[PDB]
């Protein structure tokens, strides 16, 4: 049983008055909001469930709410009103997603919100119900009022954003007590002049943490408690914690202008001489056992912590009263450490260690951690096991491209089913004055997409300006204008060989397999693809997937991508039996890898492969110079720099093995050389 | 090296816990009153520190109202009820609550109730049922083996004629607006919410008390008897409805002694 | 007498270097803003620069600007003082007197076609290298 | 209505930020557009904006111009907010109804698609004629399916309306049956749709009991449609965007697509499923005309088979006589041939006739409330009874044959046998109710049985352990990992393993799951009628709350009647029943202007 | 990753209904399990129901005890802590793992909700702020090591 | 917070030191005292006029215990209200204005004071020689035994263990160092 421990009632009513009388000093940022709508009180006041307030985080997330509730709260903070970004912007937003397609196009230099369409967007007039009152009490904290106005502002406040429920009636309870206690205590000296919201806001945030309980000090169960002055009761076992020098003895200085402190009295009293006599009483009331535990040895860098002064004279008194009868006459000072370092126990950093449950003096009562200081347990298996796979019929295309996009990932996710779920990210605190990462690459796909029919860049920019995913004023101007740059660069070699193709039908059967699919885009000149990214093996993988599924079935014709900064990966037209060939390997590679997990690694075994292949020979080399370079690439493409994130850093190779060992890594160069080998052998 | 770990042969610890009586189980009107634990309360503290020779003043009223939160516009009926409550005697002979003098009156009398034997239901519910007319029906509660002490805090002992009596108030009455609680009801409800053990050990409680500080005591010369006040069922016209006077049997209490005691 | 120590200070230096970028970097017009963003991509890029700065003791700046010049004035003098030099340019344009030695190619006359092409607009900031060419401390020990 | 006049925040909200700073009669406007659309109404005509608004005049003294903006269309479009459909305004006011933008797009996109889309595929007619006698046996007198598998068969675009009990999936086996017969050597990927999951398994299981009586052949039996999906897994919906898979660009690769249950298809996902559809997939359209109207904001199935009551054309009626080879009746004028040719009515239905008072009832209630009262009156039919449910005497009287009908299900459970034929006592008899809260509602019915059963001696229930042995329970969300769908019934007993749920699977097997295994778990004593879509009950009983709601009106008492097979119990007023049925959930919509011309 | 490991059983104990997040916490390193193992628990319907029963009373005692008595009733009843004590190496993750269950139950205290305690730990996860109680720990201090 | 600070040291005064506020009220300052007097007195006084303004009561815990002290001493006959006896269980620490209200408190009604001191000697300091005498002219007597016992070990050597200032030398070095609350309240 603990006891004089603080009272913690109802933290989520407290706080959240807390945060409601901090409205006007608050930045409106959306996780406050979030964090506010959290609580089931302030929720069920808005009529807000739980599904509501999941749609609503990322309804929040992706219209583009950041900070500032109103314009006029832009203004306040002697900010330039920009407009978009606030709370307002993503409120028309939502209303215009509500009532207008995002195909349409901009109307009030707004684009609208696809996502909020049908009546779940009925919770968002909720929402909007919600900041509104937000706003209220923002204009009616600010201005300072005398005592006698202060009375009902928390009653109104408690019955405007609150609900009265069952179990925090007693909250919302005692915050009226204390606000009238603090009005009386206020108006019994009838102060007449003005006082401002921030001190009461104080002193309510200290009167309501003031509460302790001490009702369960003797009930039956051993007592958990501080020690508390001029209360000595005689126990037959006694044990103090938290003994050490700094936390005991608890000083508190005096004010400095206290008159008292500079010629002391008989009748004075301060907090040192009371934990000492505490200490003392301490000392004589224990009965039976007393027991003294301090933190001798630091956990964060092994530091010896000294005990505190009283612990430190008794200990001494101890050394210096008495002696041991295995050294009746040796020395006194050697007696006295003997004595000292025989009561002193150094118990164990971790409780798995072995000593201490070899029999002896001290012996640990936890048989759970028996097993684990026994050293007879089974070690982990390897998970790599033959597991039995059999070949079916129809096998598509589309299944052979997401095995040979990831084959760990293909082997996790659909043999297995495991498919390791992370959390989505949390939205960001500011507008985006940068572009980097998926929303720059989809911005420059859309603007390749457009630049690919020669439509009006203008329009995609106030498209992409009305959402607020560019930059305000002129820094977005500069990035459209560096990105339509590029994608003017690379359309000038995209539509430069392009011709109208429409998509065709794969069906094919091979080694008894039949192979159903579809290929979008056939050319008569061939495979057409643009993609704005960087020169990769895993799109090279995949155009020659494609390349194999297109000409196996007649199509004599090139195979020709085009990445960024003059990449291009070409295939030359081959023949039937060839094509017919490398999809049956294609299909052992696909049958190999759901039995056991097929390690073929598609960039770092690419590099170490272009490192080792030569294309002028048809031949691998074999000196040490080349076998050195391609270490050094399988290395550079599977743990990557500081700036770019390696190959290595994933989750689907660290569950396999933690550290890449060598034979592993040869593993893989010899499935890279034997599946990656056509990749490099017809490229052009 | 081999190790082993040491095992616990028995028990750590019996059933130690000092419990309570808790642990071990028109458009204006006193019926139309907010029924909850909090308005119970805020009439058991009006009534605690209200005098009962004074008459009520409604300022008085309306500034008690006001620290505790309620509407305005009940205090003119609920002072009147007030009054109508403390002009109701309850009493066999008709004893008002204003002929109670200051030291008379003993208002919120805790105790502390030792026993050191393991409380088993099965033997005191069947010593309850031997005496107490009222444990017809009500199936046994099921409680733990209960050794140490027990709290409790009496609402209201007072002395009349040279004859101790023990008053306690009850007033959530939720389900009642008309002027059905009559004794059937009253004592439907005292056998639904088991408030027969609560008044059996204050019984006991104030046995053990007069015993202690009165010296040549005797049970059935000054104890007189024990009065509910239920206070939403006072009527002006009914003076039977709202109060529930019970007296033991005067053999329960000493055998429930040598029960608490050894 | 009573106050709260925090210990992680870079939240709230990160929320003002965003706040001095959005009331000085927004109003900024196009040609300004360009020199703005060849300076610094953003805010983050400018608080990476004067974090060693902010924190502790503030150093004194060596020949500080003036406190009424602002942004434009800067500007405003750089393009007039690029435009006195493209002025001078376009006046002793045409005529060739050095004498032309062993490390002076011949083709200088085509980095005088890329300074006539380069006198368009003074919108740009960065003028050509072929200006290095004609320097009289260079060209005299060429 | 009552509910419009109280305002949602979601509209007031609209009109304060679409309007702003221009008149109050564009915010009026707004405000009660969206009060519509939120209730259900597509467009909002402006002669109820001019007629039933008080403050009509005071907006017409609040604005001031030249021409004074007399006219409402006048002050709309001065506003930038509204537009005659070329700006891009978010409302748009095109035929003297203003809407929104996307209810506009969608509305001309669905007119643009049963329009204009609809051609007809002219096949040989021989082959066809002696595929539907080889088919149907019955060539003596009119037989509504065939002439409805031959206006599917022949037209791209076909809808077919029906109401339960008419043979609705023979129909489609004969018209896939016939489909195939008639084009051999072409293939044909046969793809079926469902909006929700449960009447997909139970389109999966009629399909399969039906399609494995007609004789097929090896070939014909591969092309045999597996499955039937979701409408939001069949175009590819995801949890967190709205983007499809097949949106605009790429189409389902689908020669023939049967859409089973078309009255539960809102506007938004009949335009999702329009855009997804290639120039070539003929549709075949499933679902009752009387039935209840959509979830969302729309009305589409209604809207599309108001027309089917005008008949066929003078044209199509001579092709219908000269592909079924019998005398189809011809449709006095024409107005939109190709919608009238597409569409159907099947009025012969076979499993209930004129001797059972269900078809007559349901046949009554698209009727005036009095034929209702004459259907009821006479003789019962030994079918329908009604129970006056007016006082707590009555509730007594409503729980008493409530245990009535449960009676062979507690006999089969107090007796401890099979959980199969438990199950299947459980399935004859179930409770219809309108609300969810409240004394007439799902929980509070759901609780007052609870209570019923530990009063009298037939169901032991332990307060805290909430998993007594015979409770049911549904589950109210999709799980395809346990194979339980949205309205499924399940019984928890002890086998002598512990308490676990069994359910019925439609393969004719049982399921026993753990109470820890289930996602959701509500009590089902008592089934909302909108929730109870889909399934069949041999004892149905309705029990409509005395307080006047918009929920009760003609189409739910119609599918109230038709959720009975046999036996059907009223627990209403009079004055409730015969305000139920005169109130018809009107929708206003543009597509009675646009089919029109 | 003894981090996000500790996430998903933490939402396999929150949910463990839904069989995917159960099935992807079943297959960290944390518990070690073969292909095989998991193959036949994907199999058997029994084992899979013995396991989402421990769950629900491994919810049970962490809605009822806390953070510390559930995790130490899951290291006890699966035995993780003595393989992760056979294996060499799994030391230091043993360590992390304890860390982590200390910083959990010192952060759970402080809320009063079960589903702010995950996301908390998620905020964490995507904060890579180093406090002075959040920094990694020496593994070991028996055996000798070269120390950098 | 300068409100709140002064408000809590003129408590303290008010509990411990009621000579410097009997002296403020007047409005003379009290010589050996520190420099915050100098706005210490000022501010005291003002207050007492402040309530004097005001329709607040006079009288505080300061100005009564004199008068407490004289009204009991002077009376004759026994106020009616008075409690038969009073104890005092479990408290170690009072200050001389509770202890001197409490002797003329006793004088009428017999107090009952429970003092636990882990000493059985005197182990408090002392204040004159004329005062040590005066101790040692003082025996305590048991409650069952009803045998004097005298205070010190040693009687004639009792000086001997006094310094010059009056500080005892405690032998045990832990009652001398931890136990000065008790050493000034056995004094």
């Amino acid at each position: 049983a603990i006891s004089d421990r603080r009272a913690r009632q109802s933290h989520p009513v407290l706080e959240a008055f807390i945060s409601l009388l901090s409205l006007p000093d608050s930045r409106f940022v959306s996780e406050d909001v979030l964090a506010l709508l959290d609580v089931p009180v302030l929720a069920a006041r808005f009529d807000i469930t739980e599904e509501g307030l999941r749609y609503l985080r990322q309804w929040v997330n992706e219209s583009g709410i950041r900070w500032g509730i109103d314009d006029d709260n832009v203004r306040e903070l002697e900010l330039p009103a920009t407009g978009q970004h606030t709370w307002r912007f993503g409120l028309t937003r939502m209303l215009l997603g509500y009532a207008m397609e995002s195909a349409q196009g901009e109307w009030q230099s707004v684009l609208p919100y696809d996502e909020s369409s049908g009546l779940i967007a009925e919770l968002v007039g909720h929402l909007a119900s919600l900041l509104m009152q937000l706003n209220i009490w923002r204009r009616g904290l600010a201005q300072e009022r005398p005592l006698e106005e202060w009375l009902p502002v928390c009653r109104d406040m408690l019955n405007a954003f609150f609900l009265p429920d069952a179990e925090t009636e007693a909250a919302m309870t005692l915050i009226e007590q204390q606000w009238q206690a603090i009005i009386a205590e206020g108006l019994g000296a009838q102060y007449g002049d003005a006082v401002p919201l921030s001190l009461l806001r104080d002193e309510l945030a200290q009167r309501l943490d003031q509460e302790r309980i001490s009702q369960r000090f003797l009930a039956g169960p051993v007592n958990i408690c501080t020690l508390m002055p001029m209360r000595s009761i005689p126990f037959k076992v006694v044990c103090l914690l938290g003994m050490n020098d700094g936390v005991y003895p608890r000083q508190l200085a005096p004010l400095g202008f206290d008159l008292m402190s500079q010629k002391p009295k008989r009748g004075d009293r301060s907090r040192r001489d009371d934990d000492r006599y505490l200490f003392l009483e301490a000392l004589i009331s224990a009965q039976q056992k007393l027991y003294i535990s301090y933190i001798g040895r630091s956990i964060q860098d092994n530091s010896e912590r000294f005990p505190s002064v009283l612990v430190q004279e008794l200990i001494d008194y101890i050394g210096q009263s008495h002696y041991l009868p295995g050294d009746e006459a040796l020395n006194c000072d050697e007696s006295e450490a003997r004595v000292k370092a025989h009561l002193t126990c150094l118990h164990t950093r971790m409780p798995f260690d072995p000593q201490n449950y070899q029999p002896g003096e001290r012996q640990s009562y936890a048989r759970e951690w028996l097993p684990a200081a026994s050293q007879a347990g089974k070690a982990h298996s390897e998970f790599v096991q033959p597991l039995p796979f059999t070949l079916p019929e129809t096998v598509p295309l589309e299944t052979l491209q997401r095995f040979w996009a990831h084959p760990v990932r293909a082997f996790f996710q659909m043999r297995l089913q495991v498919n390791f779920r992370t959390e989505d990210s949390e939205i960001p605190d500011t507008e985006p004055f940068i572009l980097e990462g998926l929303s720059r690459y989809q911005i420059n796909q859309q603007l390749l997409n457009a630049l690919v029919e020669q439509d009006d860049a203008e329009r995609l920019f106030r498209r992409f300006r009305a959402a607020g995913d560019l930059p305000y004023g002129a820094f977005g101007e500069i990035f459209w204008e560096t990105q339509c740059q590029e994608m003017q660069q690379l359309a000038d070699r995209v539509i430069a060989c392009r011709q109208p193709g429409q998509s065709m039908e794969i069906d094919l059967a091979c080694n008894g397999v039949q192979i159903t699919g579809w290929l979008p885009q056939v050319q008569p000149d061939g495979l057409l693809r643009w993609r704005p990214s960087l020169l990769s093996v895993a799109q090279g993988m995949q155009l020659w997937l494609e390349h194999l599924v297109y000409c196996a079935s007649g199509g004599n014709g090139e195979s020709r991508l085009f990445l960024r900064k003059d990449g291009e990966w070409r295939f030359p037209p081959l023949a039937a039996e060839q094509a017919l060939h490398y999809l049956s390997q294609l299909i052992e590679g696909y049958r190999e890898g759901m039995s056991a997990p097929l390690l073929v690694l598609p960039e770092s075994g690419g590099a170490w492969l272009k490192t080792c292949y030569d294309a002028q020979n048809d031949a691998m080399l074999d000196d040490d110079s080349t076998l050195q370079k391609a270490r050094t690439k399988f290395l550079q493409a599977y743990e990557g720099n500081m700036m770019v994130r390696g190959e290595g850093d994933d989750i689907w190779y660290q569950r396999l093995w933690r550290q890449l060992t060598p034979e592993t890594m040869e593993a893989i160069v010899e499935q890279s050389q034997r599946f990656l080998l056509p990749l490099f052998r017809f490229n052009q | 090296a081999e190790l082993n770990a040491k095992t616990l042969q028995r028990l750590p610890g019996d059933n130690w816990r000092v419990t309570s009586y808790s642990g071990l189980q028109p458009t204006l009107t006193p019926h139309q009153f907010p029924r909850g634990a909090s308005p119970g309360t805020f009439l058991h503290s009006l009534f605690e520190d209200l005098d009962f020779t004074q008459p009520v003043d409604p300022n008085w009223v309306r500034e008690k109202l006001e620290l505790g939160g309620f509407e305005s516009q009940w205090e003119p009926v609920l002072t009147e009820w007030i009054t109508a409550v403390l002009q109701a005697p309850l009493n066999e002979t008709g004893v008002s609550l204003s002929q109670l003098s200051a030291r008379n009156k003993q208002v919120e009398m805790e105790f502390y109730l030792p026993i050191s034997e393991p409380l088993i239901a099965s033997q005191l519910d069947t010593l309850i049922r031997q005496f107490d007319p009222l444990s017809a029906g009500c199936p046994p509660l099921e409680f733990m083996q209960v050794r140490g002490m027990l709290k409790g805090f009496i609402d209201l002992v007072f002395r009349h004629e040279g004859r101790y009596y023990l008053l306690a108030y009850k007033s959530n009455w939720l389900g009642e607006d008309s002027s059905a609680y009559t004794q059937q009801a009253m004592a439907a409800a005292m056998q639904a919410h088991r408030y027969d053990l609560q008044y059996q050990l204050y019984t006991l409680a104030l046995h053990r008390y007069l015993r202690h500080r009165i010296a040549d005591y005797d049970y059935e010369h000054h104890f007189g008897g024990v009065i509910y006040l239920f206070l939403r069922g006072v009527d002006k016209e009914h003076p039977q409805q709202g109060i529930y006077t019970t007296r033991p049997n005067a053999g329960l209490i000493a055998l429930m002694d040598e029960m608490f005691a050894g | 007498f009573e106050q709260q120590l925090i210990e992680d200070e870079s939240l709230l230096r990160y929320q003002a270097c965003a706040d001095f970028w959005r009331r000085h970097c927004y109003p900024l017009p196009r040609e300004i803003a360009q020199v703005v963003f060849e300076t610094w991509k953003g805010p983050q890029a400018l608080l990476r620069d004067i974090n060693r700065y902010l924190q502790g003791e503030a150093p004194v700046i060596k020949a500080p600007p003036p406190d009424d010049e602002t942004l434009a004035s800067r500007h405003a003098q750089i393009v007039a003082r690029i435009d006195t030099v493209k002025q001078q340019w376009r006046d002793a344009v045409g005529e060739l007197d050095a004498l032309i030695e062993s490390s002076g190619i011949d083709r200088r006359k085509f980095n005088r076609s890329n300074q006539a092409k380069w006198i368009d607009k003074i919108s740009a900031w960065a003028e050509e290298e072929t200006n290095s060419y004609q320097l009289p401390e260079s060209l005299e020990k060429f | 209505a009552v509910e419009h006049k109280q305002l949602r925040p979601l509209d007031v909200q609209f009109a304060l930020t679409v309007a702003g700073d221009e008149h109050p009669a564009v915010t009026l406007a707004a405000a009660l557009l969206s009060h519509d659309a939120g209730e259900g109404h597509v467009c909002l005509p402006l002669s109820r904006l001019e007629n039933n608004e008080a403050s009509h005049p005071l907006l017409a003294t609040c604005v001031s111009e030249i021409g004074e903006l007399q006219n409402w269309e006048e002050c709309l479009l001065a506003s930038q907010a509204v537009s005659r459909g070329d700006e891009p305004t978010p409302m748009i006011l095109c035929g003297d109804r203003l809407y929104l933008n996307r209810m506009w797009c969608n509305e001309r996109t669905v007119a643009r698609f049963f329009n204009e889309v609809n051609h007809a595929i002219e096949v040989d007619e021989a082959l066809l004629a002696q595929t539907l006698d080889k088919l149907f046996p019955v060539s003596d007198e009119i037989n509504w399916q065939k002439v409805a598998a031959a206006v599917a068969l022949t037209r791209r675009i076909s809808v077919i309306s029906g109401g339960p009990g008419t043979g609705k999936t023979t129909t489609v086996a004969k018209l896939l049956a016939a489909l195939i017969q008639m084009a051999d050597g072409e293939r044909c990927r046969i793809r079926l749709a469902a909006p929700t999951g449960k009447a997909a398994a139970r389109l999966t299981e009629s399909l399969g009991k039906a399609l494995r009586q007609l004789p097929l052949t090896d070939e014909q039996k591969k092309r045999i449609p597996e499955d039937a999906s979701t409408l939001h897994r069949l175009l590819g919906a995801q949890p967190g965007s709205q983007r499809l898979r097949h949106h605009a660009g790429n189409p389902l690769h689908l020669d023939v697509l049967v859409v089973d249950e078309a009255s539960m298809i809102d506007l938004p996902m009949m335009s999702r499923l329009i855009d997804a559809l290639p120039d070539h997939a003929r549709v075949i359209f499933l679902g009752d005309r009387d039935q209840l109207a959509s979830v969302e904001a729309g009305a589409v199935l209604g809207d599309i088979c108001a027309y089917a009551n005008a008949g066929f054309t003078a044209e199509r009626a001579r092709q219908l006589s000269r592909l079924t080879g019998t005398h189809v009746p011809a449709g006095t004028g024409t107005e939109a041939a190709s919608l009238r040719d597409s569409l159907c009515l099947l009025q012969k239905s076979y499993r209930f006739g004129s001797d059972s008072g269900i078809g007559q009832l349901a046949a009554a209630i698209n009727r005036g409330d009095k034929t209702a009262v004459k259907t009821v009156f006479q003789q019962d039919f030994t079918d329908i009874e009604k129970r006056l449910l007016q006082s707590g005497e009555d509730y007594i009287a409503m729980l008493e044959e409530a245990l009535a009908g449960y009676g062979r299900y507690l006999d089969l459970l107090q007796a401890r046998a099979e959980p199969d034929l438990i199950i299947q006592a459980f399935n004859e008899y179930q409770l219809l109710c309108a609300l969810r809260e409240g004394p007439f509602g799902v929980a509070g019915l759901n609780e007052r049985i609870e209570q019923f059963m530990q009063q009298k001696r037939k169901i032991h229930r332990h307060p805290h352990s909430r998993w007594y042995e015979g409770r049911p329970v549904m589950i109210a969300r999709n799980d395809s990992a346990l194979g339980l769908f949205n309205g499924d019934i399940g019984i928890a007993l002890d086998r002598g393993q512990g308490t676990r749920v069994w359910f019925a699977m439609p393969d004719g097997n049982i399921k026993s799951v753990q109470p820890s295994r289930l996602p959701e778990h509500e009590t089902t004593w008592a089934m909302t009628v909108h929730k109870s879509q889909g399934s069949e009950f041999d004892h149905a009983a309705l029990i409509l709350p005395s307080q006047r709601t918009p929920v009760v009106t003609r189409e739910l008492v119609y599918t109230a009647v038709t959720r009975a097979r046999r036996r059907l119990s009223l627990y209403a007023d009079e004055r409730i029943l015969s305000a139920a049925i005169a109130t018809r959930t009107e929708r206003r919509s543009g597509l009675a202007a646009l089919f029109s011309s | 990753l003894e981090a996000q490991e500790m996430l998903w059983l933490l939402q396999a104990v929150m949910t463990p209904e839904r069989e995917n997040t159960l099935r992807s916490a079943l297959a960290t390193s944390m518990m070690g399990l073969n292909a095989l193992d998991i193959e036949t628990l994907n199999n058997d319907e029994h084992a899979w129901d013995v396991v989402v029963e421990e769950f629900d009373g491994y919810r049970q005692i962490w809605r009822k005890r806390g953070v510390m008595p559930m995790l130490r009733a899951l290291m006890s009843a699966r035995n993780i802590a003595e393989n992760l004590l056979a294996t060499a190496g799994g030391e230091r993750r043993l360590t992390d793992i304890l860390h982590i269950s200390e910083l959990l139950q010192e952060a759970g205290t402080q809320l009063e909700s079960e589903h702010a305690l995950v996301r908390w730990l998620s905020q964490h996860i995507l904060e890579p702020d180093s406090n002075a109680s959040s920094q990694q720990m020496r593994l070991e201090s028996d055996k000798h090591l070269v120390q950098i | 917070q300068l409100s709140s600070k002064a408000a809590d040291l003129f408590d303290q005064y008010l509990v411990y030191r009621p000579d410097w506020l009997a002296q403020w009220e007047t409005g003379h300052l009290v010589e050996g005292l520190g420099e915050a007097q100098a706005w210490q007195a000022p501010l005291w006084k003002a207050l007492v006029e402040y309530t004097h303004q005001l329709g607040q009561p006079r009288w505080h815990r300061a100005n009564l215990y004199q008068r407490f002290i004289e009204t009991l001493e002077s009376a004759t006959t026994c106020p009616p209200g008075l409690p038969s006896r009073v104890f005092i269980c479990g408290i170690s620490a009072l200050p001389p204005v509770y202890l001197q209200a409490l002797q003329a408190l006793g004088k009428h009604i017999e107090i009952h004071l429970l003092f636990t001191n882990p000493c059985r000697y005197y182990w408090g300091d002392i204040k004159d020689p004329a005062y040590l005498a005066k101790l040692l002219t003082r025996q305590r007597r048991h409650s069952f035994e009803d045998r004097e016992l005298p205070l010190f070990r040693d009687s004639e050597n009792a000086g001997q263990l006094f310094n010059s200032d009056g500080e005892q030398d405690v032998g045990n070095p832990l009652l001398a160092s931890w136990g000065k609350l008790g050493r000034d309240y056995i004094y």
